[PDB]
């Protein structure tokens, strides 16, 4: 499908309501001069999705709450309206079509549409290609491990090493004195 | 070099009416008709028109999805390019 | 006395093997998972590279564009634990170190990886933020006549420019200006499909 | 003050290759990406610098021209200077202002070839010793903005912030000193800690042990002092730097105001606004907040030549006419080497050189009035 809009309130440079429009634009850019708020749109793009990584530093400072809203259409044509809300005590409620949902069956109705955020397979953020043009060898096999899904995995792939090590070594002890206690 | 070309047109724009509309001024400024307008001209003019507008120069009203853009003028427009 | 403890050593010995068995064979099907999830994207990458960079490198003096490949330094039982060295050489351009390379063939380089990364798990939308800015014209031209030949649907491209040779040719304009007096960013939107080309 | 430099056989160079004739006022070199024109700043720094100090096989291979199969020899640039007085170590054959035999071709080789000073070969200590009086230091963190440091103090916390101000202060003639006497001190501790235990022991070695005990006294004395002598330095030229940087971002931003709070934090904004350092940052500002550091850090120690490598990266019409105004208004006293792709350091400086980019070897050309045309095109 393809994102119709986003609508922000009190999210980090706009105070109050306002309306990111795509539309059927397939190739939609967003200009303005320094410190406007386009990347502040990025974030919001980024945000909206449930990405975590100071989450009262996102409410609009002048000198109460903050949601933001990406209205999402599929193939079918449903729209999909995924709100997350940054509320009083800085806590974040996610809302599906007016409907208050929970973080993992929101991140798996966004894997539904293969919107993977555990991925990060489609936000290139400012100064990421400076960055990954100055990866290691070992950051970039983190990134395909990443992207591929197999991140996870990780854990129980070390914990289990760990497992198998301390029984095959307590194996050859194990023989070690069965043949002193035969000894 | 652009921006002081498009705050005369601004300041021609704004001397006689009170709201104006940015597809008039692109009208003016390529001095064809809105038909031949080509994206590149277009496209300058809306990013000079924020960077005024960024600047506090001048007003900038939109109320409908991709609608006509209305610039009013600010005091700071006369003094200031 | 002994033969009893001596046997009773010897099963719990071999219960102790028995589950070392449980923890082993269960180790060799994860890894085994963990190497199949990693093995496809490695393909699937290695295979895309080279027509992502043939696309971003290629242009009206040089038709064919230069050539990109990343690989395993040590291919032995596990390339999820080994590095990947990402070898990428522009038109009439090649080296033994990589980071020879230019600021803008960098940035190419680094675009071609992203855009391979992505059609991985092809997302419905792809945002962009101001890569542009470290390129002279002739590769933001190449930016831009790869965004304007892959946008469509299934694939969106939103990009934050400020350099007017790459959003001259959107779709679209989303024009975020800071009103100062009320301390608040405003949006503006504009339809390029109005307007001609040249 | 520079007048013409001779690069032949270095990366991307041809047989020989004579740039001259820039005023000691800014000059600007355009190019394409892979044109050559922050590998020109590598051919300067190659000589006057202390980038490549001693190398081995892989770093002279990536010095030397690969140039399909031919030159690969030797690599060696040459700068002219003009001056009217200049240091020199001795005198063989002073030129009437051709001081060059001073700063000398460094050549180097597949092997380790040592280079001359004009036809005998001579050590880098006395090329340093020369630019030592000649008003220049060999490891200046100004003298080199090469590609990636401005994106560098973008996204370079507090703490190494402040150590980048402690090297551009120098003291850790008062700190690696220091870390001398703490090694004094560590092995004068676990040693005459046993010595005074074996001679109370014993006990005339209660003298020996008094006087340890007042020599400890007197590293407890060194150490305060040198302490005191650190905090005296840092702080003085921390009261250049906080003034330097807010007189510098009030010409560059005529609306705001800009602070350094000392823990580095830098509280600024851009109207009367609160207090923001560079967590919450757009990028712009972010960058103008890194020049305007990067242009305090040269007023605490001017020097005559500098070498700005895209020193306006991606900024605004507004940023870059500032940073071109005030670029020209610094230079009435030191020499501007710079590298733009955008016009606004094009109408306001002198000299244009152009990097004519082929796809082994490069050359530079000199028109001054092709450029905005080859910019806006
Ligand atoms: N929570 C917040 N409340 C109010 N203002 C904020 C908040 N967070 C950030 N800002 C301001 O918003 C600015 C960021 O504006 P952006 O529009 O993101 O910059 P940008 O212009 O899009 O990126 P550049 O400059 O083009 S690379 C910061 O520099 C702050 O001044
Ligand atoms: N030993 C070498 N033999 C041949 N070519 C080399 C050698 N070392 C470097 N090069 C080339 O020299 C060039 C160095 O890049 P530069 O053009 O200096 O960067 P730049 O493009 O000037 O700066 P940008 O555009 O802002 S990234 C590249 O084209 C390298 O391939
Ligand atoms: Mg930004
Ligand atoms: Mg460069």
């Amino acid at each position: 499908g393809k994102l119709i809009r986003l609508e922000l309130f009190n999210f980090k440079s706009y105070k109050g309501h306002h309306t990111l429009l795509f539309g059927d634009s397939y190739f939609t850019s967003i200009i303005g001069p320094n410190g406007s708020g386009k990347s502040n749109s990025m974030d919001a793009i980024s945000f909206v999705l449930g990405i975590k990584s100071n989450l009262r530093d996102l409410i609009y400072r002048g000198r109460k709450t903050a949601w933001v809203m990406a209205v999402y259409e599929d193939d079918a044509g449903e729209l999909h309206r995924w709100k997350r809300t940054i509320t009083a005590n800085g806590t974040s409620e996610y809302r599906i079509n007016d409907r208050v949902v929970n973080a993992q069956q929101y991140n798996e109705a966004l894997e539904k549409e293969n919107i993977l955020i555990k991925a990060r397979n489609f936000l290139v953020f400012q100064g990421d290609v400076e960055a990954i043009a100055s990866q290691s060898p070992q950051d970039l096999t983190r990134l395909i491990e990443q992207i591929s899904g197999s991140l996870e995995y990780k854990e129980e792939y070390e914990r289990l090493e760990e497992e198998v090590r301390q029984a095959t070594e307590e194996q050859a002890y194990k023989l070690q004195r069965r043949r002193a206690a035969n000894s | 070099k652009a921006i002081v070309q498009m705050a005369k047109i601004l300041r021609k724009e704004l001397s006689e009416e009170k709201e104006v509309i940015f597809t008039d001024v692109l009208k003016s400024q390529a001095n064809t008709e809105p038909e031949n307008i080509t994206k590149r001209e277009a496209s300058r003019g809306f990013f000079d028109i924020l960077s005024l507008a960024t600047e506090g120069c001048i007003g900038l009203s939109q109320t409908e999805a991709f609608g006509n853009i209305k610039i009013d003028a600010k005091p700071a427009l006369f003094e200031r390019f | 006395h002994v033969r009893k403890q001596l046997e009773q050593t010897e099963q719990e010995f071999e219960a102790s093997k028995a589950k070392l068995r449980q923890a082993r064979e269960s180790f060799q099907a994860v890894k085994q998972k963990r190497l199949e999830l990693f093995n496809k994207a490695f393909t699937h990458i290695q295979e895309q590279i080279t027509h992502v960079y043939k696309e971003l490198t290629r242009s009206e003096a040089y038709p064919l564009g230069g050539q990109a490949y990343l690989d395993i330094e040590e291919d032995t039982d596990t390339p999820f634990l080994s590095g990947v060295k990402y070898h990428a050489m522009p038109p009439c351009k090649r080296f033994r170190d990589m980071e020879h390379l230019s600021g803008g063939e960098k940035t190419m380089a680094a675009l071609a990886l992203l855009f391979a990364i992505h059609s991985y798990q092809p997302s419905p939308f792809f945002v962009l933020d101001e890569v542009d800015c470290a390129l002279d014209n002739a590769n933001v031209e190449k930016i831009k006549k790869y965004i304007r030949e892959h946008a469509g649907p299934g694939m969106q491209f939103i990009v934050i420019s400020l350099k007017p040779a790459l959003f001259q040719a959107s779709e679209s304009l989303i024009g975020v200006y800071r009103d100062q007096e009320a301390n608040t960013s405003r949006t503006l939107t504009l339809d390029l499909r109005k307007y001609r080309h040249h | 003050y520079i007048k013409r430099v001779i690069i032949k056989g270095f990366k991307t160079y041809r047989n020989e290759t004579i740039i001259d004739n820039f005023s000691p006022h800014q000059n600007v070199i355009i190019g394409s990406n892979g044109s050559g024109k922050s590998n020109f700043f590598a051919a300067i720094r190659f000589v006057l610098s202390d980038d490549y100090s001693n190398l081995k096989r892989e770093e002279r291979q990536g010095l030397i021209h690969q140039g399909s199969g031919g030159s690969v020899m030797s690599a060696s640039v040459e700068i002219v200077f003009h001056d009217p007085d200049h240091s020199m170590i001795l005198p063989s054959g002073v030129l009437s202002r051709g001081d060059d035999e001073v700063t000398i071709r460094r050549t180097v080789g597949l092997k380790k070839d040592d280079y001359q000073l004009n036809d005998r070969n001579v050590t880098k200590g006395d090329i340093v010793r020369m630019l030592e009086t000649a008003g220049f230091s060999m490891n200046n963190p100004y003298n080199i903005v090469p590609q990636g440091k401005i994106v560098a103090l973008t996204n370079a916390k507090d703490k190494e912030r402040l150590q980048l101000l402690e090297d551009v202060v120098g003291a850790k003639s008062f700190e690696v000193k220091l870390k001398a006497s703490l090694k004094k001190m560590e092995e004068t501790e676990q040693k005459k800690i046993q010595i005074n235990k074996e001679m109370g022991e014993l006990n005339d070695l209660a003298e020996r042990a008094s006087e340890l005990d007042e020599s400890k006294d007197s590293i407890q004395d060194l150490i305060v002092k040198l302490k005191q002598q650190k905090v005296n330095a840092v702080d003085s030229t921390f009261q250049k730097v906080s003034e330097n940087f807010e007189a510098v971002f009030e010409r560059l931003v005529p609306r705001g105001t800009a602070k350094l709070i000392i823990h580095i934090s830098v509280s600024f904004n851009s109207k009367q606004n609160e207090q923001l350092h560079v967590e919450q940052l757009s990028g712009g500002q972010k960058t103008v907040c890194a020049i305007a550091l990067i242009l305090a850090i040269q007023m605490v120690d001017p020097a005559s030549f500098y070498l700005f490598d895209e020193i306006d990266a991606c900024l605004d019409k507004q940023y870059r006419t500032a940073v071109a105004t005030l670029l020209k208004e610094l230079s009435k006293n030191a020499q501007f080497i710079c590298t733009t792709f955008r016009t606004d350091m094009l109408q306001v400086a002198d000299k244009f050189f152009r990097v004519k980019y082929e796809c082994k070897i490069s050359t530079v050309i000199e028109v001054n009035r092709e450029e905005a045309i080859g910019f806006i095109r």
